[PDB]
């Protein structure tokens, strides 16, 4: 049955509904049938991910639809070229399938790389069957959590995971950990009384994934599996569909540019094609031929390898990424929305401050012990450390000397486990010390006396007397002390101290901390001789007049590497927002501590405290920080949120629901931000899905938070997020470095064809060799650029403005087509026109000579000298015109990769050899070129012949010209960064 | 997008200026290239180690020279002949008045460039040297007869020499039709099917403006009528090699020949 109505029913009313006992549980027979009706008590996982359908998607996207469209055009053209019967149409086949190959092989690389991803990630999961203690037919016994059915009688204790959604029936001191569902860092009290009508805010319901820290309850199962508050939170979150990554968008702008030219470039040349006089069909074929020459076949691989490389650069740091697009998203991020509990903080109560020897000592609250510990040199501290050690019954589970102390798991209460690791970290071997002082009496915390107390025989036998040690709520210890340890003396509790205590208890109260008082007394060896039979019921020992030791106070403390990570993100121009379901007091505490709320900034609720003016009269522009709680954010709207957001820069969200997280992300995203949500638990899955990149913790994270996330931190080292900005920014630079390089190869690939149709010279460049350039010789250089160091202090830069700053813009492409592309095609034509004229064909004769040139029926064709060539002979000459035009490309593209090393800085100040992969790629570039020419048979295997060594050098004057042209535009843009030169010659 | 109307002029002027600077170096490169190049001799002639050899009349189909005609139907062979007549229209005595009677048979090295307008001396070759098979006495070159005549012609390479030993001769022979067919009977004009050596070496259109290639005919008596047969015509010289699989015309010709009746 429904959510609203389970905590508001009487035991008669619930036990009728589920035909159960509030005291004796279900019958065995019925509980088994209910399981057949409802299935396991677990969450149905995200169902339907066929291995062959994981592969299909890797074939779609900006470049792929372009390439496929291109492959389509190839085949329609090849066919039209079979209607008007053409020979050597093998090119259009060779062409279209090389396109359909790149697209496909990248899909495999992507698929295997996401395969690797999920196995590494499902290698870090928890797969132990959680358990329940159920009562059925009146037998308390243990089952798997998953075999629970609605309407069952269940029991929880300390250490038990709440196995279902439970409605409390009876409860004894039962506090629970809700930080997965809510943000709440402090144990929540759980009672059988209906606290509230919202089943999330009531106290008589226990949630299906939570942790019973202390106490006991029995209660009824009222929801199971997907039907629980956790079931609902993630079925919501799956419903949330996520937008497209910024990198994915950039790539598609780049396609709207490429095609945008290919069409406008193709159409004018077709309209020119008609006027030279051409069958409409052929003119519309050359239109085709050239829109496919505008598309770069290889760049969809270099992009992908580039991303995989930075994927590996992360996972080497335990930062695992589910798809490659996520390798960029942090670089372009501008707002981080961050959870508090479990992500910013450790979600583990540690001891943090201590009032003793009249002073507030702050402890070390870091998991790696890197903070500043307190002063442990006083007789008072030794005494206090004794009482806090001896008056503690918690215990480390066995075999954990390996695992760090914070990481060690303890049997015992919330407040007691914090004190245990505290003793164990400072005193060392806490449980051992505790044993040396045998316990002769003990009282656990009850409301009858409101403290915990234990009496002890001391350590040496020359001291036959006893130590009483007591702890509890600070006032309830103060009313029972007459004496305070101070500085090696035991002074009387005069009013100065009853005020020093009170101001300390309150100073540590406002920080959002649980504070405990400790105390002691040394019972005389005469009144209490060895063997004295203490008794609790009748107090035969003192419970007042005790000697006060001090206060100890604990909080849910930041993760050690967190505050620095927030400081490194903010310096990098990213905005941070807190989003926690926790109460505003502690919400604002941690936000101050880690760097969300700068040291010295106020809410309007803080101005009114010192300005002493009502919060209404306090001015809104003057408040930098703002805590908005969940209730207050309800009565607002997308307009009162944005004005709050762009007014207060250090924003904090307390008491926020899973959905309100989604809302915040949305307002930001709708204001044009690339948001990053950084979460743990289920209250973050929705936010983590709507986010541009959702980042979950690998260890503290829940499955919904992990499943919605794009990126996982397997050490839970929040600093990975800082190196994830700089990697994600670098390769965004190393992409326009790498694309600018591969784009300039299209215009010296296209002009020979544009000329070969426009003036009918013998074909200077064959698209078997274009394939070789785009897919064999220029790949390694383009991927070299992935290894360019930053050219600035990238991590002190604002995030890129998505509207103004695009991966590819009109000046960058135009620069490559019209100025670098223009100079390469000129170094082909010369080296071609000489290879012609050197072998016998003068340029003015090469004009219109094509029709006779390509003719199979003219075996005798005479050159400018008049020698008569046969067809396969000038075929070899045309193939040479290929191989000459080809090494005119490579000689520029050694000057091209060196220039696209650096967008602004001189390669002199940067260096020619900084990038070592880039050198090896240029030695790789110039080796393939040699092998293709001088290997035997290459003239027939491919269109590549042994080339005259004079013809290698013909282009080099042009390669240097390129070097010097971008150098002077790179030297004149840094030395003279005015207005004219900054825009027209830059990319 | 046309954002800044007047600043186009600057970037237009820039591209315009940019391209013109760039077209200049190309011009100034052929300009220097044109003067690197010899007007007399090919710098490399790399692709011509052996020369090509063509045939008349040239009639192709799918997959190479297939000549098929019918003695009785004067339609099937009139255009094969007009091909041979109008081809020799340039070997006529009148239109070859620009060259000279050549007597010295073994070679011809024109070291000195002696002829009008810095010309050199081209040898005469007129139709007469293919005696049975010029335009007269038979306008159909043995086609109406059924013993047709094909003329063979070597492609010219400046300063190429085919050997010292003898005269390079055309050798046309049946190919894989001997089972019941006697070997091919061919009478070549001039006799033995020889190329006279004093047309070597070629010097080029600038040196020899009115040069003309030597010819040998092949009058094929033997050929069986109404049978598909192939015929190969190879040239024989030490500095000549006739079998390259990438180039089938490097020193020979093949042709399918069906003479119908
Ligand atoms: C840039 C470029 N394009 C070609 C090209 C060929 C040869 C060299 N090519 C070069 C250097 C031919 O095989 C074809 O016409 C081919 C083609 C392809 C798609 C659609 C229509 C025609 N296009
Ligand atoms: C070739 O022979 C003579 C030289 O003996 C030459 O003058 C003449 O032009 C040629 N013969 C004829 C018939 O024209
Ligand atoms: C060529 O013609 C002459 C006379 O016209 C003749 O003697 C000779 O046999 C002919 N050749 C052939 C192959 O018939
Ligand atoms: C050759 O042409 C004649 C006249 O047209 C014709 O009757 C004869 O049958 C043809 N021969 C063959 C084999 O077709
Ligand atoms: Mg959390
Ligand atoms: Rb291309
Ligand atoms: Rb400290
Ligand atoms: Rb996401």
């Amino acid at each position: 049955g429904m959510e609203i109505n389970d905590h508001q029913l009487s035991v008669a009313e619930l036990e009728q509904k589920y035909q159960t006992s509030a005291t004796k549980g279900l019958s065995a027979s019925l509980a088994a049938e209910l399981l057949l009706r409802d299935g396991p008590n677990a969450l149905r996982p995200p169902r339907g991910t066929p291995e062959y359908v994981k592969f299909a998607r890797q074939l779609a996207g900006g470049l792929q639809c372009l390439m496929w469209v291109a492959a389509a055009i190839c085949l329609i053209a090849f066919a039209i070229q079979a209607s008007e019967g053409d020979l050597t149409t093998d090119d259009n086949l060779y062409l279209a399938l090389a396109l359909i190959a790149v697209v496909v092989v990248t899909g495999c690389f992507g698929y295997y790389q996401e395969f690797k991803s999920t196995n590494i990630i499902a290698s870090f999961k928890n797969l132990v069957p959680q358990q329940a203690t159920v009562i059925r037919d009146g037998d308390k016994f243990q089952i798997n959590a998953d075999q629970l059915v609605v309407g069952d009688l269940v029991e929880m204790k300390g250490g038990d995971r709440v196995p279902a959604d439970i409605r409390i029936l009876q409860a004894q001191g039962c506090k629970v950990d809700n930080s997965s569902l809510t943000g709440e860092s402090e144990p929540q009290t759980r009672s059988p009384e209906c606290t509230h009508e919202s089943p999330l805010e009531t106290r008589n319901i226990a949630f299906f994934s939570t942790m019973c820290l202390e106490g006991t309850a029995q209660g009824l199962v009222v929801n199971t599996g997907d039907r629980t508050i956790i079931g609902r939170i993630a079925s919501l979150a799956s419903g949330v569909e996520n937008e497209k990554t910024p990198i994915a968008i950039e790539i598609e702008h780049f396609v709207d540019i490429i095609a945008g030219l290919a069409i406008l470039f193709g159409a004018t040349f077709f309209i020119v094609a008609m006027c030279i006089g051409y069958t409409f069909l052929r003119a519309m074929v050359f239109f085709m031929a050239i829109v496919v020459a505008n598309v770069p076949e290889g760049l969809l691989a270099t992009v992908t390898v580039c991303l995989s490389l930075t994927a590996k650069r992360l996972a080497s740091k335990n930062c695992v990424v589910k798809n490659l697009e996520a390798v960029e998203t942090l670089g372009s991020t501008s707002v981080i929305c961050s959870d508090k509990t479990g992500t910013l903080t450790q979600n583990r109560m540690t001891v943090s401050h201590l009032w003793f020897d009249n002073h507030i000592h702050s402890a070390d609250t870091t998991e790696d012990q890197s903070g500043q510990t307190f002063d442990q040199s006083s007789e008072t501290w030794r005494a206090l450390c004794r009482v806090l050690t001896l008056c503690n019954r918690a215990a480390f589970k066995s075999g954990q000397d390996a695992v760090p102390v914070p990481k060690r798991i303890v049997i015992g209460d919330a407040s007691e486990t914090a004190l245990l690791k505290f003793s164990e970290l400072t005193l060392g071997n806490a449980m051992g010390y505790r044993e040396r002082f045998p316990k002769v009496c003990e009282i656990p915390f009850n409301s009858t006396n409101k403290f915990q107390l234990s009496i002890h025989t001391l350590e040496d036998p020359r001291d036959p007397r006893h130590v009483l040690v007591m702890k509890g709520a600070p006032e309830r210890v103060l009313e029972r002390c007459s004496s305070i340890l101070i500085k090696g003396q035991e002074l009387p509790l005069d009013e100065q101290w009853r005020e020093a205590f009170q101001t300390a208890y309150l100073s540590l109260g406002g920080l959002g901390e649980r504070v405990l008082g400790f105390c002691q007394l040394y019972l005389s060896e005469k009144d209490y001789p060895p063997g004295y039979a203490f008794d609790v019921e009748a107090m035969n020992f003192p419970t007042s007049g005790l000697c006060f030791a001090g206060l100890v106070s604990m909080i849910d403390p930041p993760r050690a590497t967190v505050p620095d990570a927030v400081l490194k993100c903010r310096t990098a121009g990213i905005r941070v927002i807190m989003v926690t379901g926790d109460h505003p007091i502690t919400a604002k505490a941690i936000a101050a501590s880690v760097g969300i709320i700068s040291e010295g900034s106020e809410t309007v609720e803080d101005i009114a405290a010192r300005l002493r003016v009502p919060v209404d009269q306090v001015n809104r522009k003057d408040a930098r920080a703002c805590v908005i709680n969940g209730m207050q954010l309800k009565d607002m709207d997308p307009s009162e949120l944005v004005e709050a957001l762009r007014t207060h820069p250090e924003m904090v969200f307390a008491r926020t629901s899973p959905q309100q997280k989604l809302v915040i992300v949305e307002s930001c995203q709708r204001l044009g931000a690339i948001v990053a949500v950084t979460g743990d638990g289920v209250n973050d899955s929705p936010a983590l899905k709507k986010a541009d990149i959702g980042v979950a913790m690998g260890i503290a994270g829940s499955d919904a938070a992990k499943n919605a996330a794009d990126m996982i931190l397997l050490d839970d080292n929040f600093a990975s997020i800082v190196t994830g900005v700089e990697q994600g920014r670098l390769i965004f630079d190393n992409l326009k470095k790498s694309i600018a390089y591969t784009l300039t190869s299209n215009i010296p690939e296209l002009t020979p064809y544009l000329i070969y149709i426009t003036v009918s010279v013998p074909l200077p460049l064959g698209c078997i060799t274009i394939l070789f350039i785009d897919l064999c010789t220029d790949i390694f250089p383009s991927v070299s650029l992935a290894y360019e160091k930053a050219e600035s202090d990238i991590m002190h830069l604002r995030p890129r403005n998505p509207k103004r700053d695009r991966l590819v813009n009109e000046p960058l492409a135009a620069y490559s087509y019209f100025q670098i592309g223009a100079i390469q095609s000129f170094a082909g034509f010369t080296d071609y026109f000489t290879a012609m004229a050197q072998e016998g064909w003068f340029p003015l004769l090469c004009v219109g000579l094509r029709p006779q040139w390509e003719n199979h029926h003219l075996q005798d064709l005479q050159d400018s000298y008049g020698q008569e060539w046969t067809f396969g002979q000038r075929l070899y000459q045309q193939y040479t015109c290929y191989t000459v035009f080809f090494i005119s490309i490579e000689m520029c593209q050694i000057a091209d990769v060196l220039i696209r090393k650096t967008r602004r800085l001189s390669a002199f100040q940067q260096g020619f050899f900084r990038n070592r992969i880039l050198v090896i790629a240029i030695v790789f570039q110039v080796c393939i070129g040699c092998f293709l020419c001088y290997c035997p048979g290459m003239p027939n295997i491919f269109n590549f012949m042994p080339i005259r060594f004079q013809w290698w050098l013909v282009p080099m004057p042009f390669s240097l010209l390129i070097f010097v042209y971008d150098e002077i535009r790179k030297l004149g843009v840094r030395c003279c960064p005015g207005s004219w030169w900054d825009q027209e010659l830059y990319y | 997008l046309g954002r800044t109307l007047s600043r186009w002029v600057w970037i237009s002027l820039y591209y315009v200026a940019f391209y013109v600077v760039m077209s200049g170096i190309f011009a100034l490169c052929i300009y220097v290239l044109m003067r690197t190049i010899d007007p007399y001799t090919p710098d490399y002639q790399d692709q011509l180690k052996s020369p090509g050899v063509t045939l008349r009349p040239d009639v192709y189909g799918e997959k190479g020279l297939d000549i098929s005609y019918n003695v009785s139907d004067s339609t099937t062979w009139a255009g094969l002949a007009h091909t041979l007549h109008r081809f020799l229209a340039g070997y006529s005595p009148a239109a070859q008045e620009g060259s000279i009677n050549c007597t010295s048979e073994k070679y011809f090295f024109q070291e000195s460039f002696l002829a009008p307008n810095h010309t050199k001396f081209s040898c005469k070759f007129t139709a007469d040297m293919l005696q049975n098979c010029s335009g007269r006495p038979d306008p159909t070159f043995g086609f109406a007869e059924g013993k047709p005549c094909f003329i063979i012609k070597m492609n010219r390479i400046v300063k190429f020499l085919p050997g010292n030993s003898t005269a390079p001769r055309v050798d046309c022979a049946f190919l894989d039709q001997p089972r019941d067919g006697p070997p091919l009977q061919v009478e070549y004009f001039p006799a033995n099917g020889t190329y006279s050596l004093h047309y070597f070496p070629y010097y080029g259109k600038k040196a020899q403006p009115h040069y003309s290639n030597p010819l040998v005919a092949a009058k094929l008596l033997n050929v069986p009528r109404n049978r598909d047969v192939v015929i190969v015509c190879k040239i024989l010289a030490e500095h000549v090699s006739f079998d390259n699989p990438h180039d089938p015309y490097e020193g020979k010709v093949e042709f399918k020949l069906k003479i119908q009746k």
